[PDB]
């Protein structure tokens, strides 16, 4: 779907940083789950 | 979320301008002027915003010739592989119902047919959609009316998840409704069960039914989405790409180039005599502001004048690019005109005739796996045999069967090879035979007239 | 239309009668313009909450 | 821009421009010559502005040639299809009244199907009624004549609910004024049956009948209304794309760039002197304000004259413009011309007849579906037989049948692959019988004459 795909002269610096910390590669302990929704907050309440 | 049950794929979206320019040059040349500003570039932007250069932008466009080579494309595509019928294999009584009227409206299933293949033809994409009340019903979605769509592989299947399709109709009221309603049906697939609703509109209002789960005869439900979208390219939801871009951009080439060059032979196409050596004093003296020239009349000019008849010559450049740009549309395979000065050597073109018929057998490959799938379900709505083809008519450059092919076919029956219908599909398909097989068999098994 | 499209006349008499033209007249259909104010339709603020542009 | 956005675009308003378009390109120069302004643009308003201006757009325009290649071609079109007669399948001593007058009117039923073909290769769509008078009648409807009609999808069916159309008649009165009285039908579905009343507007005022349901000979209603619409795309109530379009355009074009040689050939066609170099004086002197020409006499003339006879030399480009739109509009695939220069290979054009009879055959096929839900509508009427057929000619560019094609076509039916009505239509078919079968038959039960 891209219009042009990155050759071999194309390699732009990537990063500097290594950012696969998410679930496995984290244990879970940070997860990155996708779930939109709406307003600027989502609040939850449960019993103390 | 939030329900946006108008929504359309990106992909679709960025489609829409293609398929719109497709379907505007089907239309003819009054949608192409009337849509000019699009195609061709104004000479000069800076008068294009003064009204004058809006006038003379119109009298540039209102003179240029549309050559439409594109529709009869399209039209010569259909004529070639909707020639005689498409073949029913399987019990025809029993299904008699769907080919004589496919979708409740009288429309027989070969003029479907024909619809879906020209529209897989002109933009490469349509739709297919099998829905039940007794009896089940084949629509016909347009290329611009499917919305939406997903693949979600379940146990690593392609499945057809969601897909959101939109339904056009005139309400069936006592006063005159300019407006054209709009049914939007939304088709799931959950854990392998097929569901189905209706969204409907009203003073802005969004009416929601409730999810019915259609089943077959026996029952069991659904597994899959009984709906095929169809295409030049393959039977699936991605898009393909039309089969007519080339030829349409071409042509829209040769119609700015024939609006130059028809600039040019209203400007400079008249002859002029365009006098020079002349003063004012001899032009006030005796010619008087006017100058006949027909042969019975003779004008006398002063010492060194030479009156030079000038007009633009023949064979120009703008000319060179329009017949350069037809015969590249002639090139790119489209049965597009017919050449009487040019020549074709027979037997040659026989090598070269697979290659021309690739589209042609594509899509009739295309439109008959769709019908043949879109049978199948219906079938499974009334529980009948599953093993049943409608195949399009494949066989292409079709003519009338000399004697001597005749003669082959029908020796060919005599051996045990053709079968009697097989043979009566050829005898049809070159034109010698119009009666039904069964017709025939019951008016020859009588004795004969001797 | 041609007013005095009939006229008497006298078998007996001999006498001149005044020619008529054929005279046009010309519709109108006016063509009119309209159009619309610019609608800001940001996308941000439909994606801020679940929507779409 | 945006068509999921609501639009309604389905009415008879859209098209009468070019329907009335086609019916003047159809009348023929008169027609043509005779609305000259909305083909011809003027040379220039500001000309235009000036009674003397007025005056030579006249001259202009009356020197103009009209071509007339669309009425030629629909003429050659017409006639291929319509080559012998139309097969009817079925009974035939009960189905006479119908052949014989279709509409009460002694107009046999080909007639009135070559007329619907007419319509459908010109403008593309036009219209069958049958009703219920006794005896049942199909009726041909115009284009123009069919005012509304509305699709409702009812159970999953796509149903034309409703269908108006124009009923025009002559008033009879005491005296022969000519006056013209309308009549407005509408025919409506309403919960799956099928009513009508008539609209009657005399001296101004819509009176309005009650409603009525024709009813089969056994009973039961209808389930579907006797109106079907037919076009060169399909058998739909859409609007159907007219199939002369482009041509028409191609048309227009040469006549505009003929009135602009023919002006030219008046103008600059006859040679001139242009006597150069020359004075007064020597004028009054010696020619006196007379030239003689003849070689009989000479014209002596002063020291440094050029005497040059100046014309405009041939294959201008507005020449060359002409021949490219002559070309052009033969290429489109038109029979308009049948040009004696051009020579084909005898074998191609077989090649190219599928392509080139695509209109052609479409136009065939719905003209046949047609007529048969008519047969079959009418026969429904009088309760008579259903497996009736009347299909058009499916073989184009029709020819006298070989004596070799004569030998393979008896051989054929003496096999078992050609029955005895086939053969005989064949053999019709290749101008080489006029009687019929059964009468044939009747002629053949006894010996051989000797």
């Amino acid at each position: 779907q891209v219009f042009n795909d990155w050759a071999y002269k194309t390699m732009s610096e990537v990063l500097d940083q290594q950012v696969e910390l998410f679930n496995g590669a984290t244990r879970g302990a940070i997860i990155l789950r996708s779930a939109g929704n709406t307003g600027d907050l989502s609040e939850a309440a449960f019993w103390a | 979320d939030s329900n946006n049950i108008k929504y359309v794929r990106e992909d679709a979206k960025k489609m829409h301008k293609l398929w719109a320019h497709i379907r505007m040059a089907m239309e003819g040349s009054r949608a192409i002027k009337d849509n000019a500003k699009e195609f061709v570039p104004h000479p000069d932007n800076t008068k294009a915003t003064t009204p004058e250069g809006v006038a003379r932008y119109k009298a540039y466009i209102e003179r240029a010739v549309w050559y439409g080579a594109s529709a009869n494309t399209v039209d010569g595509m259909l004529g070639q592989i909707f020639a005689r019928d498409p073949v029913f294999t399987g019990p025809e009584d029993k299904f008699d119902m769907l080919i004589n009227d496919v979708d409740g409206s009288g429309l027989s299933i070969h003029q479907q047919a024909r619809d879906s293949a020209e529209d897989a033809l002109s933009l490469g994409r349509g739709g297919l959609f099998v829905d039940y009340s007794a009896r089940p019903y084949i629509k016909f979605i347009a290329a611009e009316d499917i919305l939406n769509w997903r693949e979600r592989w379940v146990n690593g299947a392609k499945r057809t998840t969601l897909l959101v399709f939109r339904e056009e109709s005139d309400a069936d009221d006592d006063g005159y409704q300019i407006y054209k309603e709009e049914v939007w049906r939304e088709l799931r697939l959950v854990d392998g069960t097929y569901w189905q609703r209706t969204w409907r509109e009203n003073d802005g209002q969004l009416y929601v039914d409730d999810w019915i789960s259609p089943t077959k005869a026996d029952g069991s439900q659904f597994d899959e989405i009984p709906f095929v979208i169809f295409g030049s390219k393959n039977n699936d939801p991605t898009i393909d790409m039309p089969p007519m871009r080339d030829l349409v951009e071409l042509n829209i080439a040769h119609f700015r180039n024939s609006a130059d060059y028809e600039e040019a032979c209203f400007i400079c196409g008249q002859p002029t005599l365009f006098l020079s050596g002349l003063t004012e004093h001899w032009v006030k003296n005796v010619l008087g502001g006017a100058v006949v020239i027909g042969s019975r009349d003779a004008v006398p000019l002063p010492v060194n004048a030479k009156p030079e008849l000038l007009q633009a010559e023949g064979n120009g450049m703008v000319k060179e690019a329009m017949d350069q740009k037809e015969r590249q549309m002639v090139a790119l395979g489209a049965k597009l005109i017919d050449s009487d000065k040019t020549q074709r050597t027979f037997g040659e073109a026989s090598m070269e005739a697979a290659a021309q018929n690739s589209v042609l057998s594509r899509v009739s490959k295309n439109v008959s796996d769709a019908y043949t799938k879109a049978l199948r379900w219906a079938a499974m709505f009334l529980g009948l045999d599953e093993k049943i083809e409608y195949e399009l008519n494949s066989d292409f450059d079709i003519n009338k069967m000399s004697p001597e092919e005749l003669a082959a076919v029908i020796s060919a029956w005599q051996s045990n090879a053709i079968s009697f219908t097989e043979m009566r599909w050829q005898i049809k398909k070159g034109g010698r035979a119009y009666l039904e097989d069964e017709d025939m068999r019951n008016e020859s098994e009588q004795d004969d007239p001797l | 239309k041609i007013q005095g499209l009939v006229r008497p006349r006298d078998p007996y008499s001999n006498a001149d009668v005044a020619a008529k033209d054929l005279r046009q007249l010309v519709d109108n259909t006016i063509k009119v313009a309209s159009g619309t104010p610019p609608i800001n339709i940001p996308p941000s603020m439909l994606r801020w909450i679940q929507k779409n542009p």
